[PDB]
RNA sequence: UGUACAACGGGGUAUUGUAAGCAGUAGAGUAGCCUGUUGUUACGAUCUGCUGAGAUUAAGCCUUUGUUGUCUGAUUUGU
RNA sequence: GCAGUCAAGCGACAUUGCUAUGUCGGCUCUUCCUAUCAUACCGAAGCAGAAUUCGGUAAGCGUUGGAUUGUUCACCCACUAAUAGGGAACGUGAGCUGGGUUUAGACCGUCGUGAGACAGGUUAGUACCCUACUGAUGAAUGUUACCGCAAUAGUAAUUGAACUUAGUACGAGAGGAACAGUUCAUUCGGAUAAUUGGUUUUUGCGGCUGUCUGAUCA
RNA sequence: AUAACGAGAUUCCCACUGUCCCUAUCUA
RNA sequence: GUGAACAGCCUCUAGUUGAUAGAAUAAUGUAGAUAAGGGAAGUCGGCAAAAUAGAUCCGUAACUUCGGGAUAAGGAUUGGC
C-alpha cells in the first residue's frame, strides 16, 4: 500500500488506471503523479501518458485487464494509436461503440470475472467477455448501479462501498470468487472504485486514506 | 413573515395614547393563542389582522363604516369613529409581534403554498374537511390536491392539475372558515 | 483530427464546422451546416429529400454498394504504425479513389444510357407535328 | 473556482442566468432546480449572474420530494442546452439543460447520475465523473 | 452626490479623439531598441490583408489543460509580396527631436512609385525623376556626397521601400511608400547594406520567421457617423423616451456649465489607426512553392487560398504570412507588420507552432469541400460532364 | 493606345431544390364501348425517368487566350 | 449633564455615583475629494502556522445581482478581493420618469344650522438662435505631391483563481504556508468574421391561400 | 333607507414574450 | 369570386393617376417586423409586445335569485384527389 495524490485530487482512480501488466495516468499537471508509480512499479510494466476524449478522467472512461483494454467512442484516433504503440501486443485494445461511454464506471472487472451495468447491450457484453477473457455478469452492489465506481476488484480480493448489505456482500463474493470487504477510502469516501486503484501486488490511494483504511486494503488484497 | 413595520408599530402607540381603555377583540377560534345584520372617552381595539376589529366597529354602528375584507391588508392607518356622542372608537391596524393559518400573511404572495396543506389537514379531522368537498377518502395529500383540482377543473395546459393554485384556494377558503376548526380548551 | 460524415447528408464535416447535437439517448448527431441542422430540427426524413445523399443511395441515382467502399471502415482495432504501411496506404488510397471515380462514372453512364433515343424521338415528334413552321422557315 | 475543482475553467457561453430552471439528473429525488446565484461570478452593474457547464450554483428545489424544498444547497450544471465552443472544434449543444446537487466538498448527493453528462463538467469534477454513467 | 453606484467609464479615454485617420497607411511611431551588436536587418514589412482562415494546432503548452491536445483557432492571412528599396533617409538628433537630414533615391524607380507622386498620372508627363536620374550619373559624385553626409551625421537610418502592388490581385496599381528603420550594425553598415540593395528586392522570410511575434498596425474598419450606443456601448433607454432613446440622456451638470469632453458624445466610428502587439506568426508562405496550405499532418497539395478565391480578394499568388487572432483593418487593406518592439520571453513566444491542418474551404458560403477534387469525388459526375 | 478601362459571355465557388414538356405494365378509385374475370378506352391529387435537375451568382465573390465599345470634355496654379 | 473631589498655572490633565409635518427617488451620464471597504508597499499586536486587530503614505482601478418599500424612516438573501463615505443648485423637468407632492369630478370619518373645512383614508386626471461638446471642410504659407520630427492634450489595464514550490517550513495535534517558475479566468478597453448564433428587399431559390390573365406555362 | 353584469379599484397562477441579462438586423 | 356575413382581399360597369420632386440610405426619429439560452430576474406597476382567435366532436367545476356561469376550464381534427 502506497499513498499518492493527483495535482490536488485524492481520487486516484479518476485520473489513473492500474492493472497487473500496464498502468494509465493523466498527462495534465506535472510528472509528480507519474513518478509515484515509478517508485513502486519502476519499468517492470509500461506506464503511458494517455488522454481519453481530451479528458483527465481516463481512469473512469476506460476499463480493462491484463488481457485487453477498452475505450469509448469519444476517444480520438490519435489516442488509440498512442495506446496501441505504448502497450505490448499481449494487451488488446478494442474501440467500444456502446451507448454508455463510462467504461471505467460501468464495468468493474478483474483478470477472471467482470461486472457490468445491466443496461449494457448483450453485444458489448460479449465483446467485453471475449476481449478480456473473463466471465461477465449483470449485477449491482446493493442498488449501486455504477459498479465501476463503488467497487474495486482484483485477483487477490475486492472492496465495496460500506452501504453494501451482508446478503449483497455474500452474493458478490460468491459471484466474483474472491474475498470482499465493505469499507471506506480517502477518509470515509464511499466511492471506493474511483478513490483508489489496486492490482494483485500494488494498491494506490489518496493521501486522505487513514491508517485503518490502509490496513484493511492491505489485508483484503493480501499485499503484505 | 409580515404584518409589522415601524409605520405600523407607530399607530399602535398613537391609538394607545389617544385611547383610555382597550377591549379584547381577538379571534374566537383560538382563545388559548359580530356581523352588521347579526350579533369624551376613547376605547381602542387591539388584535391580530382578520380578527374582527373592523367588523366589530361596523356592527356597533349598524353600517359599513369601516372597510371589511378577508385580506389582512385592511388599512395602514386608523380614523376616529363615534356612536351616540358617548364613546369614541379607534381601531389599530393588525400587528403581529415577532402564521399563514392565522389571518396574518396573504396567501397570494407565498411561493410555496403546497406545503401548508398538511398544516390545515392536521387542524381538522378527515370528515370535517371531507364534508367541505366530499370527493374521496383522500390519502397522500398531494393526491388530495390533485383530486380537488380535477373536481374543480383547476388544471394547467396539457391536463396537469393546478396544484399551486388549488393549494392557494384551499388556504384562502381556510381563511374564511369554510372548514370548521377549533382549539380544545 | 477526424472528418465526420453529416448525419443528414453524409458530407465530410471538417473540424470547426457545423453544429453537433447530443440527445438524452447518449448519442451524437453532427450537421455540416445550419441548413441540415434546421432540416433535422423539423423532423424531416433525409430519405425523402432529393438534395441529400440518402435519397440518391435509396433512389439508386449513384452506386450504393461497391467493392471500393469496403476499404473505408471504422478501425476499432488500431495498427502499430509501420512506416512502410503508411506509404502503402497512401498509395492505395489514391488508387482506390481513382478506381471508385471510374466505377461511379461507369454507373452514371449506365444510368443515363438511352436518353439519346428519347431525345431523337422527341425531336421527330416535334418536327412531324410542325409542318407550317418549317414551311415558313424555308 | 470553488472547492472541488481540479483545474482551470474553460470560457463557455452563459446558458443559465439567475432564476433559470434546470432539470435534475440524480436519484436524490429532486426534479427541478431554481438558480438564485452563481458561485465564482464577478457581479457587475446590470449583469445577471449566469452559469454554464461545469459551474457550481446555489439553487432551491422547486419540484420533487418536499423535504428538499425551501433549502438552498450547491448544485453543479451537467447540461447547458446552449451552444458552447469546444476546443475539439465542434459547436455542440445538449437537448435539455440539467444540473445536479452536491455539497461544497464536491460529493454528490445522489449515488448515480442519469443521462448524458457534459465533458467540461465531468472532467472538472471527479465526483461527477465517478457518479456519471455517461460522458458526452 | 455620489449617484449611489460606481461603474467603469464607457470606452478608453486614451484612444481620443475618435477622428478619421489622415492616411490609409498607419504610420509606425516607435521602432525597436536598435541594438547595434546584431547584423543589419529590417524592422517592419508591408502587407495586404487577404481574409482569414482556421487552423488546428497540436498545442504543446506545458502546464495548460490543453497540453498535447488539438485546438482549433482563427488565423489571419496577409499578402506580403517582396519589397524593393527605393531610397534611404539620414536622421540627425536635434534638441527639438529627430530631424531628417537628406534623402537619397535609387538610380531608377518603377512606375508603381512614380504613380504615387501623381493624382492625374494618365494626364501626367511622367517627369518623376528626369533630372535626379541625370544628376545620379555622369559623375558618380553627387549621390556619393549625400551618402558621405549621411554617414557623418546620421544616427538612425530608415530605408524607403514600397510594395509590389502589381503582383497583388488589387486593381489599385499604386504602391505605398514607407520608412523602415534599420537596426543591427553601425549606421555606416546600415547605409552600406541599404546602398547595395538599391533597385533590388527583399523577401519576407529574412525579416520574420515561424513562431515569431509581431505587432499589427493598420487603420481599422470605417463605419461613418455612429450613435453613442454603438460608438461607446451606452445602454439603451427603456422604450420610447422623449426626443429619442438611443442617445446619452444626461450630458453634464449645471456646474460646470459646459459639456465635458469625456461624456462620450456620438460621432465618427472606425477608420482610426490602432496598434496590436503579441501576434504569433503561424506560417510563412512563398508564391513559388506549391502546396502552401499543406502540412505534415495533411499531405494535400493544395494552396492556402480557399476554393473559388477569397471574399473581396483575389488569389495570393505570392509570399504570405499566417498570424493567429485578428488583425485591425479589413481585407485588401495595407497593413504594416512590426516586430514585438520588446524582448518578449513569454512561453507563448517560445512555443513552436506546427500546424496540423489548414482550412481551405470556400469562404463564399457554407463550404463543405477543401479542394475541387473532393467536391468532384463527393458529388461525382454531373449532367454538364456529358 | 495597352498584362489599359467598361458591358456582355465562358469557368470556379456558393444559394435553393429536381423546372416546362414528354412517356409510364406505378397511381385510392369513378365512367363510354364491350362480354372480361391484368378487357379496353376515358378522369385521376400524387409518384416515377430525362433531372443533385432547373433558376440566381454581385449590386461590396475569384478568374477571364472570346465578342463589342472607350481613350485630348472645362477651370486654376509662378520663387 | 447634575452635585463633588486635588491642583501645575492663572483652572488644563486626571478623579467620585446614573444616564420627526417634510416632500425626495431612480435610469442613464461625466468629473472631483480621502476621513482607504478591496488591491500595492510597510510597522506594532501571544504573528508557532493559518486566520485576524490597529496604525503610515498611497484615489489607479474595483466597490455588485436580488425579497422590499411611491417613499422621506430603512431591513434582509447571495456572489465577489470588497461590495467604503461624500461633492458638482444634497448635478442631471426644452433628458426621461410626475413615481410623491398640488387645480376642475367623485366615495367614507369629524365638525360645521348651512355653504365648506380637514386630524384625515380612497379614486382620475395636457431648440431651426448663440456658445460648449462630439465629428467634419477650409482661403492665406511661390504651386502641387510624397516621406518625416514632435511643442502640446489624453492615456489602462484591472482583480481572483489553478500546477510546481509542498502536505514542505510551522506545528505536541488540528491543520497549515513564502518566494521564484508555469496555466486560466472576472471586470474593462481596442479590433475582426476564421468557426457558430441572429437579420432577409438578393424579394436569391422552392411551397401555400383569395383573386385575375380562357386552360397549361408564365 | 348576495348570482349575473363592469373601458370600476387592488392581489395572485398557466401560456407568453427584447422589460431585462444584451443588445443586433431589416423594410417605407 | 373567397368567405356565415354589406367582416378582410382581387376583379367587371363607372370614376381617378391628384399628395413638389432628382440622388444616398450617416446618426437619431416616425410606422412594421425578426432573434440563440433564461422567461418578468426590468419597471413605482406584466407599460408596450406576445400569446388562444373561425368551424366540427368530447368535456365543462364552485356559486346561483335555477333564468346564468359557459365559447367556463381542458382536450382530438382541419389541405388536395
Ligand atoms: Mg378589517
Amino acid at each position: 500500500a502506497t499513498r499518492t495524490q493527483f495535482e490536488n485530487s485524492n481520487e486516484i482512480g479518476v485520473f489513473s488506471k492500474l492493472t497487473n501488466t500496464y498502468c494509465l495516468v493523466a498527462v495534465g499537471g506535472s510528472e509528480n503523479f507519474y513518478s509515484a508509480f515509478e517508485a513502486e512499479l519502476g519499468d517492470a510494466i509500461p506506464i503511458v501518458h494517455t488522454t481519453i476524449a481530451g479528458t483527465r478522467i481516463i481512469g473512469r472512461m476506460t476499463a480493462g485487464n491484463r488481457r485487453g483494454l477498452l475505450v469509448p467512442t469519444q476517444t480520438t484516433d490519435q489516442e488509440l494509436q498512442h495506446l496501441r504503440n505504448s502497450l505490448p501486443d499481449s494487451v488488446k485494445i478494442q474501440r467500444v461503440e456502446e451507448r454508455l461511454s463510462a467504461l471505467g464506471n460501468v464495468i468493474c472487472c478483474n483478470d477472471y470475472v467482470a461486472l457490468v451495468h445491466p443496461d449494457i447491450d448483450r453485444e458489448t457484453e460479449e465483446l467485453i467477455s471475449d476481449v478480456l477473457g473473463v466471465e461477465v455478469f449483470r449485477q449491482t452492489i446493493s442498488g449501486n448501479i455504477l459498479v465501476g465506481s463503488y467497487c474495486s476488484l482484483s485477483n487477490q480480493g475486492g472492496l465495496v462501498h460500506p452501504q453494501t448489505s451482508v446478503q449483497d456482500q455474500e452474493e458478490l463474493s460468491s459471484l466474483l470468487q474472491v474475498p470482499l470487504v465493505a469499507g471506506t477510502v480517502n477518509r470515509g469516501s464511499s466511492v471506493v472504485g474511483a478513490g483508489m486503484v489496486v492490482n494483485d501486488y500494488l494498491a494506490v490511494t489518496g493521501l486522505d486514506t487513514t491508517a485503518p483504511e490502509l490496513s484493511v486494503i492491505e489485508s483484503i488484497f493480501r499485499l503484505q | 413573515s409580515k404584518g409589522q413595520s415601524k409605520r405600523i408599530w407607530n399607530e399602535l402607540y398613537k391609538v394607545i395614547d389617544s385611547s383610555d381603555v382597550v377591549i379584547h377583540v381577538l379571534d374566537a377560534r383560538d382563545p388559548l393563542g359580530a356581523s352588521i345584520t347579526n350579533s369624551q372617552i376613547s376605547v381602542g381595539f387591539i388584535g391580530y389582522p382578520n380578527t374582527g376589529k373592523s367588523s366589530i366597529i361596523n356592527t356597533l354602528r349598524k353600517k359599513k363604516v369601516c372597510q371589511v375584507a378577508p385580506i389582512p391588508g385592511e388599512t395602514k392607518v386608523w380614523q376616529y369613529i363615534t356612536l351616540m356622542k358617548r364613546i369614541f372608537l379607534i381601531d389599530c391596524p393588525g400587528i403581529v409581534p415577532p402564521i399563514l393559518f392565522r389571518g396574518v400573511v396573504r396567501v397570494e404572495h407565498v411561493t410555496h403554498p403546497e406545503q401548508y396543506i398538511p398544516g390545515v389537514l392536521k387542524r381538522c379531522q378527515v370528515k370535517h374537511l371531507e364534508r367541505t368537498y366530499e370527493i374521496s377518502g383522500w390519502k397522500d395529500a398531494t393526491e388530495f390536491i390533485e383530486i380537488l383540482a380535477r373536481k374543480q377543473g383547476r388544471l394547467l395546459k396539457g391536463g396537469e392539475p393546478d396544484e399551486s393554485g388549488v393549494s392557494k384556494q384551499i388556504l384562502n377558503d381556510f381563511n374564511r372558515g369554510k372548514i370548521p376548526w377549533f382549539v380544545l380548551p | 483530427m477526424r472528418i465526420y460524415q453529416c448525419h443528414f447528408c453524409s458530407s465530410p464535416c471538417y473540424p470547426g464546422h457545423g453544429i453537433m447535437f447530443v440527445r438524452n439517448d447518449a448519442k451524437e448527431f453532427r450537421f455540416c451546416r445550419s441548413k441540415c441542422h434546421k432540416a433535422f430540427k423539423q423532423r424531416r426524413n433525409p430519405r425523402k429529400l432529393k438534395w441529400t445523399k440518402a435519397f440518391r443511395k435509396a433512389a439508386g441515382k449513384e452506386l450504393a454498394v461497391d467493392s471500393t467502399l469496403t476499404f473505408a471502415q471504422r478501425r476499432n482495432v488500431p495498427v502499430r504504425y509501420n512506416r512502410e504501411l503508411v506509404a502503402t496506404t497512401l498509395k492505395a488510397m489514391a488508387r482506390i479513389e481513382e478506381i471508385r471515380q471510374k466505377r461511379e462514372r461507369a454507373f452514371y453512364k449506365n444510368r443515363m444510357r438511352g436518353n439519346k433515343e428519347k431525345d431523337f424521338l422527341r425531336d421527330k415528334k416535334l418536327v412531324e407535328s410542325n409542318p407550317e413552321l418549317l414551311r415558313i422557315r424555308e | 473556482s470553488g472547492n472541488g475543482a481540479q483545474g482551470t475553467k474553460f470560457r463557455i457561453s452563459l446558458g443559465l442566468p439567475v432564476g433559470a430552471i434546470m432539470n435534475c439528473a440524480d436519484n436524490s429525488g429532486a426534479r427541478n432546480l431554481y438558480i438564485i446565484a452563481v458561485k465564482g461570478s464577478g457581479s457587475r452593474l446590470n449583469r445577471l449572474p449566469a452559469a454554464s457547464l461545469g459551474d457550481m450554483v446555489m439553487a432551491t428545489v422547486k419540484k420533487g420530494k418536499p423535504e428538499l424544498r425551501k433549502k438552498v444547497m450547491p448544485a453543479i450544471v451537467v447540461r447547458q442546452a446552449k451552444s458552447w465552443r469546444r476546443r475539439d472544434g465542434v459547436f455542440l449543444y445538449f437537448e435539455d439543460n440539467a444540473g445536479v446537487i452536491a455539497n461544497p466538498k464536491g460529493e454528490m448527493k445522489g449515488s448515480a447520475i442519469t443521462g448524458p453528462v457534459g465533458k467540461e463538467c465531468a472532467d472538472l469534477w471527479p465526483r461527477v465523473a465517478s457518479n456519471s454513467g455517461v460522458v458526452v | 452626490s455620489h449617484r449611489k453606484y460606481e461603474a467603469p467609464r464607457h470606452g478608453h479615454l486614451g484612444f481620443l479623439p475618435r477622428k478619421r485617420a489622415a492616411s490609409i497607411r498607419a504610420r509606425v511611431k516607435a521602432f525597436p531598441k536598435d541594438d547595434r551588436s546584431k547584423p543589419v536587418a529590417l524592422t517592419s514589412f508591408l502587407g495586404y490583408k487577404a481574409g482569414m482562415t482556421t487552423i488546428v494546432r497540436d498545442l504543446d503548452r506545458p502546464g495548460s489543460k490543453f497540453h498535447k491536445r488539438e485546438v482549433v483557432e482563427a488565423v489571419t492571412v496577409v499578402d506580403t509580396p517582396p519589397v524593393v528599396v527605393v531610397g534611404v533617409v539620414g536622421y540627425v538628433e536635434t534638441p527639438r527631436g529627430l530631424r531628417s537630414l537628406t534623402t537619397v533615391w535609387a538610380e531608377h524607380l518603377s512606375d508603381e512609385v512614380k504613380r504615387r507622386f501623381y493624382k492625374n498620372w494618365y494626364k501626367s508627363k511622367k517627369k518623376a525623376f528626369t533630372k535626379y536620374s541625370a544628376k545620379y550619373a555622369q559623375d558618380g559624385a553627387g549621390i556619393e556626397r549625400e551618402l558621405a553626409r549621411i554617414k557623418k551625421y546620421a544616427s538612425v537610418v530608415r530605408v524607403l521601400v514600397h510594395t509590389q502592388i502589381r503582383k497583388t490581385p488589387l486593381a489599385q496599381k499604386k504602391a505605398h511608400l514607407a520608412e523602415i528603420q534599420l537596426n543591427g550594425g553601425s549606421i555606416s553598415e546600415k547605409v552600406d547594406w541599404a546602398r547595395e540593395h538599391f533597385e533590388k528586392t527583399v523577401a519576407v522570410d529574412s525579416v520574420f520567421e515561424q513562431n515569431e511575434m509581431i505587432d499589427a498596425i493598420a487603420v481599422t474598419k470605417g463605419h461613418g457617423f455612429e450613435g453613442v450606443t454603438h460608438r461607446w456601448g451606452t445602454k439603451k433607454l427603456p422604450r420610447k423616451t422623449h426626443r429619442g432613446l438611443r442617445k446619452v440622456a444626461c450630458i453634464g451638470a449645471w456646474h460646470p456649465a459646459h459639456v465635458m469632453w469625456s461624456v462620450a458624445r456620438a460621432g465618427q466610428r472606425g477608420y482610426h489607426s490602432r496598434t496590436s502587439i503579441n501576434h504569433k506568426i503561424y506560417r510563412v508562405g512563398k508564391g513559388d512553392d506549391e502546396a502552401n496550405g499543406a502540412t505534415s499532418f495533411d499531405r494535400t497539395k493544395k494552396t492556402i487560398t480557399p476554393m473559388g478565391g477569397f471574399v473581396h480578394y483575389g488569389e495570393i499568388k505570392n509570399d504570405f504570412i499566417m498570424v493567429k487572432g485578428c488583425i485591425p483593418g479589413n481585407r485588401k487593406r495595407i497593413v504594416t507588420l512590426r516586430k514585438s518592439l520588446y524582448t518578449n520571453t513569454s512561453r507563448k513566444a517560445l512555443e513552436e507552432v506546427s500546424l496540423k491542418w489548414i482550412d481551405t474551404a470556400s469562404k463564399f458560403g457554407k463550404g463543405r469541400f477543401q479542394t475541387p477534387a473532393e467536391k468532384h469525388a463527393f458529388m461525382g459526375t454531373l449532367k454538364k460532364d456529358l
